[PDB]
């Protein structure tokens, strides 16, 4: 691509601005990481049901972390927030969103259509209509153009790891999307092809393998423990042949770092 | 939100369509003249329309002299207003009012130059416009032209997929789209601009098709039917048929007779069949055609 570089530079600037407050969850009186984990897992499931793009999913989560970063929410409302987030993410990214009715259905009519629309309004107000946020997905895409031989298994496994990082606010709130993507990419490349974070991406991103290390370690750990994790929708999603069954792939025992 | 709306004096309707309505309006407190777009938010009961979601979020990242500025958003319970900087006229009407005389070539150059600058800004911020047509290009008395109507615009940090119901009007539609390509790329906007460039120069639309197939054939008849050597992949593309007539490329000096060598060169590169090879907005800005560009003012018949 011809703007490939300008766009990267720009996504790298926006990801700093559209970044949630790292410590927001401990300032929430009533909800917790575990509840957010359950919400995001549920949204992955919803994305699978309505056959939504992965980008939608990542956007929805970004909206949620930003909303919760400045608005106190109670357990019984967390899902209404996430439902509205998903609706907005769909409206933004999907060729055409599911109907509102569908987002009321997926909640077991826990909420009325009216509550969903009003929450969508509130989320838009709180995010100030700033919906075009950088995501792990977007950086992964930029990164993929840098496989000398393009490998579809590496791309699925990188998507899979990037998608898992959405689930656990600890420790992944503390990392930029570009960094999580860098670590997910190298880790997937390493597991599948045995190759490492390529020099061409070092020059492009300014990230060294050294620089990715802390996120790598965490991501590798999440990869190892994935089958044990309390949330499983993503592993399920990624054992489908659409993703080359990459969640069945065995993680390396150690990284050669 | 309701006080904001009360600060606006509606002057006159300047635009209407499926989206809603646009008024010239005046801020009663500051005197600022403004374009007020009203989106009707009860018409479907589907929440804020996706077009509005995309236009708003994308337009507030895009602050550039050649992109119509979104100044404000007012979201009440049942109404959504967008406040845009106000321009005087759209290019479609201007071209039509210029039929007898033609748009002077220096002004054509200035316009294309500004549109390219505006487009390059969009693309270098991962926004595809996707609806570039004369009526969505707005002009003022000072000689500026600016991109408007981002109702179909999309961010492409992740590739944008093709949709049957959300495409440019036929005349300005790129051949990839007509041939059923999977993803949009920046090249579709460059194609539209090239068509518009040609239309300003000749006073006729370049490729005024009656249908999708007729549109392709008008393109083939002028630029020649594309083959594997011109456009690696054409024959594999979904809506490509081997039964397509094979036309030879018309002589380009006869397609845009008023244009000199530089103009013919620029337009050729903007109408390159292969999307990967079609010139980018940024590279077009550097073309020798714009060596001598100035900023003439139009004669706006108002
Ligand atoms: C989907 N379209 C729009 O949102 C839109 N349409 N128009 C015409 C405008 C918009 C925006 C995005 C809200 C911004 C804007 C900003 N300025 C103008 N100015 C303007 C003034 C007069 C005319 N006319 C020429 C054609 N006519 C005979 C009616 C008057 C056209 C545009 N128009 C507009």
């Amino acid at each position: 691509p011809d703007y490939h570089e300008d766009i990267h530079t720009y996504l790298r600037e926006m990801e700093v601005k559209c970044k949630p407050k790292v410590g927001y969850m401990k300032k929430q009186p009533d909800i917790t990481n575990s509840m957010r984990a359950i919400l995001v897992d549920w949204l992955v499931e919803v994305g699978e049901e309505y056959k939504l793009q992965n980008e939608t999913l990542h956007l929805a989560v970004n909206y949620i972390d930003r909303f919760l970063s400045s608005m106190s929410v109670l357990r019984g409302k967390l899902q209404l927030v996430g439902t509205a987030a998903m609706l907005l993410a769909s409206k933004f990214e999907e060729i055409y969103p599911p109907e509102v009715a569908e987002f009321v259905y997926i909640t077991d009519d826990t909420y009325t259509k009216k509550q969903v629309l009003r929450m969508e309004h509130l989320v838009l107000k709180v995010l100030t209509f700033d919906l075009a946020a950088p995501t792990v997905n977007q950086f992964l895409t930029q990164y993929f153009l840098h496989q000398q031989p393009a490998n579809c298994k590496v791309e699925s496994l990188a998507m899979f790891l990037g998608e898992l990082s959405l689930i656990d606010a600890d420790p992944y709130l503390k990392y930029l999307p570009s960094v999580i993507a860098g670590a997910a990419f190298h880790l997937a490349l390493y597991t599948v092809t045995g190759q490492s974070w390529p020099e061409s991406l070092i020059r492009k991103t300014g990230y060294t393998l050294e620089s990715l290390k802390p996120c790598l370690m965490d991501l590798h750990q999440t990869y190892l423990k994935a089958p044990q994790h309390a949330q499983q929708s993503i592993r399920e999603k990624y054992k489908n042949s659409k993703y080359h069954g990459v969640s069945l792939l065995n993680p390396p025992e150690t990284l050669n770092l | 939100p309701l006080v904001d709306m009360e600060n606006f004096q509606k002057v006159e309707k300047i635009g209407e369509g499926t989206y809603g309505v646009v008024y010239k309006a005046r801020n009663k407190l500051t005197g600022e003249v403004v374009a007020l777009k009203k989106i009707r938010l009860d018409t479907e009961t589907e929440g804020v329309p996706s077009t509005a979601i995309r236009e708003i979020s994308l337009l507030k990242e895009l602050n550039h002299p050649n992109i119509v500025k979104l100044l404000d958003v007012i979201h009440t319970e049942n109404k959504l207003y967008l406040v845009f900087e106000f321009l005087h006229q759209d290019l479609k009407k201007f071209m039509d009012a210029s039929a007898l005389t033609g748009i002077p070539l220096p002004l054509i150059k200035s316009y294309l130059f500004q549109l390219l600058q505006g487009l390059a800004f969009c693309h270098s911020h991962r926004v595809l416009h996707r609806d570039l047509k004369p009526q969505n290009l707005l002009i003022n008395t000072e000689g500026a032209i600016k991109l408007a109507d981002f109702g179909l615009a999309r961010a492409f940090g992740v590739p944008v997929r093709t949709y049957t119901h959300e495409v440019v009007t036929l005349w300005y539609r790129a051949p990839e789209i007509l041939l059923g390509c999977k993803y949009y790329s920046t090249a579709v906007d460059i194609w539209s601009l090239g068509c518009i460039f040609a239309e300003m120069v000749t006073r006729r639309a370049l490729f005024p098709g009656d249908s999708e197939i007729d549109q392709l054939f008008r393109i083939f008849r002028t630029l020649g039917t594309p083959d594997e050597v011109v456009w690696p992949g054409v024959t594999s593309m979904p809506d490509y048929k081997p039964s397509f007539p094979k036309w030879a490329r018309q002589d380009f000096s006869k397609v845009v007779p008023p244009l000199d060598e530089d103009g013919r060169s620029l337009l050729s590169q903007m109408l390159h069949y292969d999307p990967n090879k079609r010139i980018s907005a940024k590279a077009a800005l550097a073309h020798p055609f714009f060596q001598d560009v100035t900023k003439p003012v139009p004669h706006l018949r108002l």
